[PDB]
């Protein structure tokens, strides 16, 4: 939400994308296809796996504590025994609720950020050869076959090869 | 013309709802439960030394109630006391029972060291039909019931130095006879007095003759007291009657030991975390099984589910 | 030429300062207070059952001090004890007063069940000019002051089985006479002894003859003790003199009840949260009125204001 | 702050904007006007209303606790009674201070994000027909009357209608 | 052709690893330690009033053990008790020692106000070779050991009104003689009884004749009791023998005072925070020196290091 | 990380930049040079100095508490004394660990944001006179001497002076 990519300018997700979290769909002179982007997918997964490990660290080896159930009514000392533990459980319950609320907020924002970073990375490569249609797609203003799509996906696209063709197509009447 | 290149993210048809700062329920592609809410229902015997109390409370095992004789000198990481346990010896009460149970449980051992007290002038090894050991009338194994010898009970003044390097736990008692006849038939004088001293402290007790409610054949009671004697200090015992004497000391330790009330069966398995409901996994950071735990445990919280998103927002087609 | 399109956000002239991780004070367009810092100054009688102690402490109402007779068998969610309250009966003290007050307060009822004790051989219904009920010398309504009958006080041995399914709370006492003359004029023997037993426990008390400070006409005292008898157990009472006997038991409950010290008036209103300062709203998550609360309350914190931004940064023109 | 839109590249706010949180000001051949943007305004308000509700959930029904005021000096047991409650109040005071600090930080950042998302949404529509002057405004390089401004505000702007006019105006000498 | 303009950020060759939500260790350009883990090893005498107990415990200074006479009427913010301290007076024990130490420590003063008790009929200023003051057999300076006068000890009944506006702390005791001979040679009757009363409360003690372990020449003991009398109340003392009487009262205060066990030397320096290890800086929010502190201190945590990034991610060339 | 500027599209940092946190390197007809950007550097430092001050506020003057070391074994009351303090230290240890984890996450993200804001600020000034090469650099399509670089760094660059030269260079064949 914080970047407006996911659940925002990108209408919705792709249920048929089951080899990655982020990726590419194209339409060109040879047809259509779909390819996952491995780095942005791994970058998000690595961050999420990071947060899972931090929550799974604490030992909290506790051995001899206080009694927490009582079969006799006793007054003052038991009120304090009961109150201390109740105090403890409510504070941890807050910590647990807040931790999850913070982690989940950060997970949605950070997965949104990977989406935006891939868009900007792809934009920057395309230079003057494409325009952003605003719905998460680029219009590419030159013939760009499957090897060409592969070069964008691979990060080896040479914009200078196509610039003359693309600029002539962009700035028509 | 040219081409179109669209950038996108995955989605699943079966998303899961999670909470954020902003939204109590937003759908994501995947999540994992952070609250442990189940138990196997059995306490695993590994890696902790589990001692099943069976029919015996820890206190009955300490004093040496005859059906608890098998617990003599035993050790534990966790003593498991069962709700079916029964006392079956001389009726007794322990002032500040809870503290004695706690400090014995924390020591983690019932290791008992016999000492040669000088009880010349009184008889020893008193017993009762309320505390049968085999067929013979008997008594707490770790306690020595002193009574009169040739119709006299002389003022006892008995000492025991701690020349070791560890603390000694002494368990002793005071007999409260049912009647004045029994008071005098045992101890001669009509009222006795038990004083146990160290260099730092003194506990003096007076018997209270009179009938208590009928329990296992007896209207009379024993009261249990305890005294810890540090290295270089000394136990001195003074009593004009009614003394339930120690036979020696328990070696007091400190370690990772505790006690737990549970009816869960002990099983051949391994789990770091034990609760009264049974052992539980500790892969999650939080748990909802029981606030009572022992070992390496997830922290107890009120929530029964806390889901951590492990994927992005889910936006179905 | 063409046109210009500018994108912008609102601003207000009267912004509010809030705290962030970075900045103790940054201006935003709107905020809401998260700390409750006021009370109406009255305790609302709804939705909790409020029992105004008036001139009576809970303990005086339990024992049955005559000006507290109107509290007999009453119930509460919150007992409100007032600082003007006064005892006006026989001078008394309660060892571990705080615990008796706590367990009675937690039960939430003074419901008292009369029982027919067998006190044949002693007189009953002793009284004192320090505890006037109407014009007649009297005593705590729930207590039975036993004294000698035809110049003898025989050893009492009185029992009461719990054949019910609930716990019984028994309140009893020990009389400490001012002088040896009064000791013997009441109880014959020069010193008595009160023993109250169950199958699990025993409380024995000895009177201490001698003058205490002068209070409401008396240099003598009563000490209050209590005994809870579980279902299937039995109360047995043994006393050679000085016994202040129970007339029966209080039914002990457990529930959501408590006690609070407050001088706030009770009013015709509704509030889930009660403090000694008065009832407070619980719309905010935190409060600064008092650490003492009852009901559904905001959590007590040290801060007197915590403002949650409810709008964007404010950037005035 | 985290996006540099509010309290950043957008000089300041509009005190005369009292029908929304975000919106549009324009200057064209028919004059000038101002219009609120309802979706971005509601998107921010919904998020803020969300956080207010989460803070207003807990019941914390507590009934019988410990005593917290004492008229007698007692030593050990009262020290512990006093210490436990003091411990409790200091931990909640930390939780309250931190919660507000986190919430307020997130509120400013998230309201900044709505500002940026509206700018990017508007940018993407305008395609090659406008340039960002860097102060939160677009220079629109064609005649764009009030109905035209309305089409941008409404999201119905058809950039292809104006592209020839706009490109000819952008790329002059 | 033209030009190229690159935008960039700094880097350092010697970065530091910090923790985030995502990553246990990511390198940043700079960080600062948030956990205090060192002490100077000395307790600074400023800004708190530090009273070095030296060879004296607080309790020995209160009672007035002769080598502690220099502590009479002194005050403190922090009383520092040293582990080499020794008692060197009459052997004694204090039931609920910990509470007396706590309430005296919290008052922060040993200011003692002598009062003229009416002890006509008994002798005063008893002493012992176990409690030498100079060469003369003596006793606790603040206590008055009463014994028989011309071979009689009459029942004492002594009162003292609090007509002031502050609370009075009274310290008194009970003598436990070694033998019946010494009991009667001091107090005539074979057993005494000490009763100390206020309008609200009563503490009665009985001596327990008999030998305790040998300590500083004596097998006998004194037990220390205390009584606080509020304004408008009155102390009344009743004893048939064995009374160790107060000489007056300590003015009880409340303030910011406490007590600490430490062997750290006191130095000429200033630090708001004191621990048993020595004073520590409080510039950091957390500390790992000791859970025991006094003053304005960083909060104690288990971690020995917590680093707060103070610069950006470090990305070396 | 959250913006992909630092540790992302900007290959790495500059160890020779020791007069600021952010800045400029250029290559032009007169040579090459390096200059720090003072405002973005100060903006980050001010935020970091802000968070340091908030952690250095609390007094936590505590005086008379409970005992925390014991030389005698006592049972129930000491178990509770020990348990309350253990409870307290574990909760603060969580607060301290989480606070640092939150602060550090926010510090990296916020320093990343200053990097991105300077890039966008610089982009917006350059208008149609430069293109983003995607590696944190702009190709400037006109002669732009040291005074010219200074005008970009100073925020006084007048894009209209160069637009004809730059557009003619951008849109070649
Ligand atoms: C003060 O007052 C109390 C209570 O009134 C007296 O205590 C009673 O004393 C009598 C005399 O010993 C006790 O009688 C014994 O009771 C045993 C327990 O009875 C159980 O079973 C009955 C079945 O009807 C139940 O109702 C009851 O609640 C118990 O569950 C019996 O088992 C005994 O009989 C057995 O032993 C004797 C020999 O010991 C044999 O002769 C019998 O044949 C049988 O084998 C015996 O009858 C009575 O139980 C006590 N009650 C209580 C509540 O304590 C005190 O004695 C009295 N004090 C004085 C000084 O007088
Ligand atoms: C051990 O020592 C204590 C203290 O020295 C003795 O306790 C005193 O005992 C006497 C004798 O009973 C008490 O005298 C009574 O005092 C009542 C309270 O007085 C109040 O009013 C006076 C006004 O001057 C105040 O100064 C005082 O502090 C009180 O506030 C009086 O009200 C009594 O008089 C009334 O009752 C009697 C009959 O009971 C009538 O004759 C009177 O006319 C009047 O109606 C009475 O004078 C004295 O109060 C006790 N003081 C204390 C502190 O307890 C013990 O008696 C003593 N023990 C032994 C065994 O000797
Ligand atoms: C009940 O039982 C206890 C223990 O059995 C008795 O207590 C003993 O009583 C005797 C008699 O007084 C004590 O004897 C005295 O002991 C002092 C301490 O001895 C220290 O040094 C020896 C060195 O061998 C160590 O072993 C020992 O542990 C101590 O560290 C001596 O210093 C005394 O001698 C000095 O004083 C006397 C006069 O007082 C002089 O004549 C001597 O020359 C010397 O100056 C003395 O010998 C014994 O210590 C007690 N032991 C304990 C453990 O208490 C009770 O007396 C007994 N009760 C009854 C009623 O019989
Ligand atoms: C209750 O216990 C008391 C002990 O406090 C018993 O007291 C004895 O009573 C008998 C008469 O029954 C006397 O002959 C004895 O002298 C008393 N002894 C003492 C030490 O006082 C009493 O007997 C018990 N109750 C009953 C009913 O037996
Ligand atoms: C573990 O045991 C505890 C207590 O033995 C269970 O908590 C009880 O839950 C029932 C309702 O299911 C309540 O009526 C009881 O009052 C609870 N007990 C207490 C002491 O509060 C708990 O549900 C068990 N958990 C599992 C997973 O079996
Ligand atoms: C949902 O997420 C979970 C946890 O993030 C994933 O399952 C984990 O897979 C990892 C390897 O990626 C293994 O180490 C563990 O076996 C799993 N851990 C947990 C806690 O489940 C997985 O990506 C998703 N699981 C499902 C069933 O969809
Ligand atoms: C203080 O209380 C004691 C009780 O412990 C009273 O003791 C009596 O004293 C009188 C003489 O005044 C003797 O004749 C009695 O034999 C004592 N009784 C006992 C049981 O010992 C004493 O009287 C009280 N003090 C005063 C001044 O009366
Ligand atoms: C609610 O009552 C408490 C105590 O009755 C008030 O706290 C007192 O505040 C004054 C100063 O205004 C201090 O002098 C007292 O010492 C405080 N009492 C205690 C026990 O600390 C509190 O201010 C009241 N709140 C309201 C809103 O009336
Ligand atoms: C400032 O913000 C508050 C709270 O966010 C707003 O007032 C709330 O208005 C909502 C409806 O939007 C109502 O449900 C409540 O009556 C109000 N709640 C609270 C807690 O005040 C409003 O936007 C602003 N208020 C003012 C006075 O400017
Ligand atoms: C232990 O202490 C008791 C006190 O409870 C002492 O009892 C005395 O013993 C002597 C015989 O040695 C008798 O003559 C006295 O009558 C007893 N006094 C009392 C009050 O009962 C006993 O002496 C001490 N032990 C030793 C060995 O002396
Ligand atoms: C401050 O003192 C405490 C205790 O005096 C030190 O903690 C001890 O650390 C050693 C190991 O170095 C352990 O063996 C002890 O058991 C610890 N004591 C306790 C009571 O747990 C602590 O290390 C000291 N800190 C400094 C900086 O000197
Ligand atoms: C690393 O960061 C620290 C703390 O952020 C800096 O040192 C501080 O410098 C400020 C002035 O900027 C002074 O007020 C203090 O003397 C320092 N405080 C602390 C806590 O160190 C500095 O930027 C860096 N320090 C080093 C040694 O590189
Ligand atoms: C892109 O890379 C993948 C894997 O590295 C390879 O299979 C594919 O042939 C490459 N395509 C192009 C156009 O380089
Ligand atoms: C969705 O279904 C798959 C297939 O059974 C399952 O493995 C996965 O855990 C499910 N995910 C959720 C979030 O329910
Ligand atoms: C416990 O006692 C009962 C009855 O005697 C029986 O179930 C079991 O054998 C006893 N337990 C042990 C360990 O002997
Ligand atoms: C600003 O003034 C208006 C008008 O009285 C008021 O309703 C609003 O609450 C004020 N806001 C702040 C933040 O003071
Ligand atoms: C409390 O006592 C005083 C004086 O008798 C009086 O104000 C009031 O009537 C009493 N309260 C009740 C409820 O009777
Ligand atoms: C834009 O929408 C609003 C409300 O939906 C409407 O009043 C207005 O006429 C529309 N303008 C245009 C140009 O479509
Ligand atoms: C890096 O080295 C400098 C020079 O000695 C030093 O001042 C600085 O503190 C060091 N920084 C880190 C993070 O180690
Ligand atoms: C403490 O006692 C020892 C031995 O007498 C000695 O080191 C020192 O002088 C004493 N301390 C004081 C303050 O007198
Ligand atoms: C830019 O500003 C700096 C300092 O304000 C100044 O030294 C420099 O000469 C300026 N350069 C230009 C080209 O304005």
């Amino acid at each position: 939400g914080i970047f407006g990519a996911i659940a925002g300018f990108i209408e919705n997700g792709w249920e048929g994308m089951v080899d990655g979290w982020y990726g590419f769909r194209h339409q060109n002179s040879e047809g259509t296809g779909q390819a996952a982007d491995l780095k942005s997918t791994q970058a998000a997964i690595d961050q999420i796996n990071g947060k899972l490990n931090r929550l799974i660290e604490k030992t909290n080896e506790k051995f001899q504590q206080i009694e927490k159930e009582f079969s006799e009514v006793e007054g003052r000392i038991q009120d304090l025994e009961k109150y201390v533990e109740d105090t403890k459980i409510d504070l941890w319950s807050y910590n647990a609720e807040l931790l999850v609320a913070l982690e989940n907020q950060h997970t949605i924002d950070l997965t949104d950020s990977e989406m935006n970073k891939l868009f900007e990375k792809t934009r920057k490569q395309l230079r003057e050869n494409a325009e952003d249609m605003g719905n998460g797609c680029f219009k590419i203003y030159h013939k760009c076959d499957n090897a060409c799509i592969g070069s964008i996906r691979n990060g080896t696209y040479d914009h200078d090869v196509y610039r003359d063709e693309a600029l002539n197509n962009r700035f028509q009447i | 013309p040219g081409a179109t290149l669209c950038l996108g993210h995955h989605a699943v048809p079966n998303g899961t709802l999670v909470k954020t700062i902003t939204n109590d329920q937003i759908e994501v592609t995947n999540a994992t439960e952070l609250v442990q809410s189940s138990s196997t229902g059995r306490i695993c015997g590994s890696p902790h030394r589990i001692l099943d109390g069976k029919n015996c409370t820890l206190i009955d095992a300490l004093l040496g109630d005859p059906h608890c004789d098998g617990f003599q000198n035993k050790e534990w990481d966790l003593f498991v006391e069962r709700s079916k346990a029964y006392s079956n010896c001389y009726p007794y009460d322990v002032p500040d029972y809870a503290s004695l149970r706690s400090l014995v449980a924390s020591s983690g051992t019932l290791e008992f060291i016999n000492e040669d007290f000088n009880w010349t002038g009184v008889a020893q090894d008193g017993g009762s039909y309320a505390c049968k050991r085999g067929s013979v009338n008997s008594f707490f194994s770790r306690l020595n019931w002193l009574h009169k010898l040739e119709y006299k009970y002389p003022a006892l003044n008995v000492t025991m130095p701690n020349n070791g390097k560890f603390d000694k736990l002494y368990i002793w008692g005071v007999h409260h006879p049912s009647t004045d006849s029994d008071q005098t038939s045992l101890y001669v004088r009509a009222s006795g007095r038990v004083t146990v001293s160290t260099k730092r402290s003194q506990q003096t007790v007076t018997p209270n003759i009179g009938s208590r409610p009928w329990v296992r054949g007896q209207s009379s009671r024993i009261s249990i007291y305890w005294t810890i004697v540090k290295p270089g200090d000394i136990l001195l015992i003074n009593s004009t009657g009614n003394l339930i004497a120690p036979r020696g000391y328990f070696k007091i330790r400190n370690g990772k030991s505790s006690i737990m009330r549970s009816d869960a069966p002990i099983g051949n398995c391994s789990s770091e975390c034990i609760t009264p409901n049974g052992s539980i996994p500790n892969d999650k950071p939080f748990q909802n099984v029981n606030r009572i735990t022992y070992g390496a445990c997830p922290r107890y919280v009120k929530q029964n589910t806390l889901k951590l998103a492990t994927g992005m927002r889910n936006v179905p087609e």
